[PDB]
């Protein structure tokens, strides 16, 4: 209902030290969506060498 | 209880929805409640918010290593191969943990510092504990023959957990010595701590997720030739 | 009562189940020879026989205790000579069975080297002798030793058609008065088979 | 089938493995002369630049000389003690490794004298890292240990056994050079020895079976 | 025929396959952190040694790789490389070298802001030290082929000590080192690094006849 | 006038001379193999007629020419197996034979090592194959190589017999249409004597 900045972007995104936040959260969220992806990309690949095996 | 054949893949394929569904839900909260919510300090202004993706990425980056002694040590003595596995499983997890909470480390310190590395104990303490992790990477992607890494990555791990404290308890003396005081107080304001605690328990369930999802994995890389895997 | 048993020993290198379920009991003064057909070397089970490898299913019975608990008088009657010689080849022959051997030292060895064959070879480095010749240092260990259960991997390698006769006399004693020896090889014994027991990988 | 035999037998095949037994020397000894033209000559420069040179160059030399404790035996020797030797593992990873610093920590303590009259440390530098290094080389001879035992078994490689050991040593790093940096004001010392003595007894006292463990691994 | 697929088959040996590439990498963060610690967190003397600490850690890492370079090779695969691709053995040499770097230069210059940082070393020395690594390194390899040949008969270690291949790199190091002395001091390199070019000229087209002259003599 | 031409080859591999005054010529469709005993210097004589090694006194002459002199055109017409494989021990048999294959066809090898024996086998690493399918996988550059001029270092060093059996009918087609080969093995070849040559290594 209320939040602790007060408007959109021009407000938020920007607190004088807005650099350093952003940097900070996209690289912590891009090691996630990599372990994610590749773990879940290693999944599939290994019954593709099953599957593959199969011959 | 405890006559687990290889149906962990099925046992660990009914809690990766449930247990991911959910590691979203509470991890919006401790980003959403904060980063928008949380008022901020004096001192640093409208950059004390790096906690939520730098604390839990250093409670849970010696979290996860802690456990890991308890999936060696079970390993060990009683035996146990497919919970072995468990150290080679979740270890990917921590270096990734201590790797973010190096990098917000390093980011938190600019404001202040003025500049990107300055060696501090609650820093070299992630960066050593990368270290070891990196240590235990190479070892297990070592070995050509299986059943053989996971042994070999618990011995280390078990070295790593006995000789942990010393080095730590070396490090906060060392920085003493040359520096000689502390950067931040312990202070954490009563109105932030909650947000903080949501955040833990988000970046707890979500390495739980990433666990279990690896060890789906693993199983099926080390019986991947017999019958079961006809499906 | 008796010694050394099987309990369904069972190993797996990932590819090939070499063995499932092996169960076999010995007593005394029993000649044994391991005779399943090659999957793999027969190594491996003579390995988990001495206890370095930790067997993948089952476990060995030494005098009705596993192998990890007792840990120190097994070994003394206990003797493994495998492919590799194990005898560190820069020191001389001479210097290489005095470490295995206990007492009365230095009057005991150099004849046992000379019976061996080795007669003139022992103030010598292993390092310089024929490899022909530098297992029988390896083999010449069977006349100093007191160990009851001799386990030989591959014994007659390179060994002389002069020297096979000795060996397959020497434990022809051992084997008649208390001992346990279970060879691996492909040629044959010149002993009458009527004596063996031949058991196989199954 | 003795302790002291071990020892014997090992120290006697040591000698017989030379122009690799000086070579950790010699690499210590090409790495403290090339540090002082790698950075310049300068008085104050050199003296504070020392301490830590000349403990990183001992920790490469042991790094160099580990890599032999137990690769050499693998392929004909490393066996014979498991199955025949009633001692107990541990005692035999202990007489290899103390026979390890015999052959290696004691020939980098003994120019020591020459080191700090090159470096021109004063006669209490020369007590104080002659000391450092009685008290610090067998505990990088334990704590290898360990790595060198998993590492044998991969047979190919060495980069991996520095990643193994070098992490373990930081705390003996760190104490051994605040000791020395406390010798160059000639404050008195007693107090960084003691934290030396008691990590030395504590790596004595648990990486042996460590390293039992770690054969047991790579033997099977 | 065609040398791209030569280059390809060490890339494939090393970049796909053996996943090793990223060892060395972590061994040289290993020795880049390992001297702080020794010496202290204090900043600005940390701003004046760097380059020697990153230039022997380079030279270390270098050097190891040249065993995996021709010694892991000999003893299945080096006469059929020689025997049959009609194009000249010096050609052959190049894309084997031209992986060296591929294994040895690329990762240190991808990774040269993070250790520019970690000593803490201003932008205009990561400039300049860009085009010294760049420079310097592959010319390493090129005067470190040669003398290779059949130096190390099957040991892994003895004659690396010094031979005749460490020789011939100290003066490279005695340019390399001394240009990050304009870096310190901030004046242009200039100079000191228009003659490591010619450095790389003067060993990218005689060393590889070299090496193809001492391969040749050693097979006979 | 004639290919292969060593004349007076000369060796003196440590203390004793393996071979003196070798003059021996090689004409067209000539299939030969050499006779000799484990010691004699089998390996020197087709690394000397390779340009791999010098010989202490005499020269090979190729074409007429010295082998070492035009270098050029005899490297891609000369096909050498030695005792070790030759291949890398982490890639698999299929990316091995596409760069020893001299267009990259990745079509024709795959017939060719399905004629070799691996059939199903062109995506396992060799390290994790058997032993004697690595020295099938080297020698199955049998059915895409066109060189006219091959060098066979015990070929038949842990091959079946009906492996045998197919190399060496393979090998009779090269002898008419222009091949010229070389032999240094033990075993003894099932096909007729007649067309074979038998060098002594005198």
């Amino acid at each position: 209902m209320t939040p602790a900045f007060a408007s959109w972007n021009e407000f938020f995104a920007m607190g004088g030290y807005a650099f350093f936040v952003w940097l900070a959260v996209v690289m912590t969220v891009i090691p996630l969506v990599v372990l994610v992806v590749h773990s879940v990309m290693q999944h599939r690949a290994i019954l593709r060498g099953v599957a593959q095996q199969r011959a | 209880q405890l006559a687990i054949p290889p149906r962990l893949y099925q046992i660990c394929g009914w809690f990766i929805p449930w247990l991911a569904i959910a590691s979203v839900v509470v991890l919006t909260v401790g980003w959403i409640w904060g980063f928008g919510f949380a008022p901020a300090d004096y001192q640093q202004g409208n950059s004390y918010r790096i906690i939520y993706l730098h604390v839990p990425a250093a409670i849970w980056s010696m979290g996860i290593y802690a456990s890991m002694a308890v999936a060696a040590f079970i390993g060990l003595v009683w035996q146990m191969k497919m919970a072995n596995l468990a150290v080679a499983a979740m270890a990917p997890i921590g270096a990734v943990f201590t790797f973010i909470a190096l990098v917000t480390g390093s980011a938190w310190g600019k404001p202040m510092w003025g500049t990107w590395w300055v060696w501090d104990a609650r820093l070299t303490s992630e960066l050593v504990l990368l270290f070891l992790y990196v240590g235990v990477i190479a070892l297990w992607h070592a070995f050509d023959d299986r059943r053989l890494a996971g042994r070999a990555a618990g011995i280390l791990v078990l070295i790593g957990v006995v000789n942990l404290p010393i080095i730590h308890y070396s490090v906060e003396w060392w920085n003493t010595l040359h520096q000689g005081s502390t950067r931040m107080q312990q202070s954490i304001d009563p109105a932030m701590r909650s947000p903080l605690r949501w955040s833990i328990f988000g970046f707890l369930l979500l390495s739980a997720t990433l666990t279990l999802m690896r060890m789906r994995n693993l199983i099926l890389l080390m019986e991947k030739r017999r019958p079961w895997v006809s499906e | 009562m008796g010694m050394l048993e099987a309990r369904e020993l069972l190993c797996e290198r990932d590819e090939r189940t070499l063995f499932s379920g092996l169960s076999f009991t010995l007593n005394a003064g029993e000649w044994v020879q391991i005779t399943g057909s090659n999957g793999a070397g027969k190594t491996t089970l003579l390995r988990l026989l001495t206890g370095l490898s930790r067997p993948d299913a089952g476990e060995v019975l030494w005098q009705g205790q596993p192998l990890h608990q007792v840990r120190d008088s097994y070994h003394q009657n206990l003797l493994w000579i495998g492919h590799q010689p194990g005898i560190k080849t820069r020191l001389t022959a001479l210097e290489n069975l005095h470490f295995y051997h206990r007492d009365g030292d230095t009057a005991q060895c150099l004849e046992a080297l000379a019976q061996a064959g080795l007669a003139g070879f022992e103030d010598i480095p292993v390092n310089q002798l024929s490899a022909g010749q530098q297992r029988r240092v390896a083999l010449a260990r069977l006349w100093l030793t007191r160990a009851t259960l001799w386990i030989l991997d591959e014994p007659f390698t390179a060994i002389d058609v002069n020297g096979v006769d000795r060996l397959t006399q020497r434990m022809a004693q051992h084997t008649e008065q208390g001992g346990i020896v279970i060879l691996t090889t492909h040629q044959p014994l010149n002993v009458a088979e009527s004596k063996i027991r031949r058991i196989s990988l199954t | 089938m003795m302790f002291w035999r071990i020892f014997r037998l090992e120290l006697r095949v040591a000698f017989r493995h030379s122009a690799e037994i000086a070579n950790p020397l010699w690499f210590f000894l090409i790495v403290i002369t090339l540090f002082p033209l790698s950075i310049g000559p300068e008085p104050q420069l050199l003296a504070r630049i020392a301490p830590g040179i000349i403990w990183v160059a001992a920790l490469l030399s042991s790094l160099l000389a580990l890599e032999r404790l137990f690769r050499d035996d693998l392929q004909d020797g490393s066996l014979e003690q498991l199955m025949l030797l009633p001692l107990p593992l541990p005692a035999v990873v202990l007489a290899k490794v103390m026979a390890h610093w015999m052959v290696t920590g004691l020939p980098l303590l003994i120019l020591s004298p020459l080191v700090a009259m090159l470096l021109g440390m004063d006669v209490y530098g020369w007590q104080v890292m002659a000391l450092t290094l009685l008290l610090g080389t067998p505990t990088l001879g334990f704590l290898g240990a360990p790595g060198v035992a998993l590492t044998v078994g991969l047979k190919r490689g060495g980069v991996l056994l520095s990643i193994l050991v070098l992490p373990l040593t930081i705390p003996l790093l760190i104490f051994a050079t605040a000791a020395m940096d406390a010798a160059s004001m000639h404050l008195p010392v007693d107090g960084y020895l003691a934290i030396l003595g008691a990590l030395l007894a504590g790596t004595a006292t648990l990486s042996p079976f460590a390293t039992a463990a770690a054969l047991r691994i790579s033997i099977q």
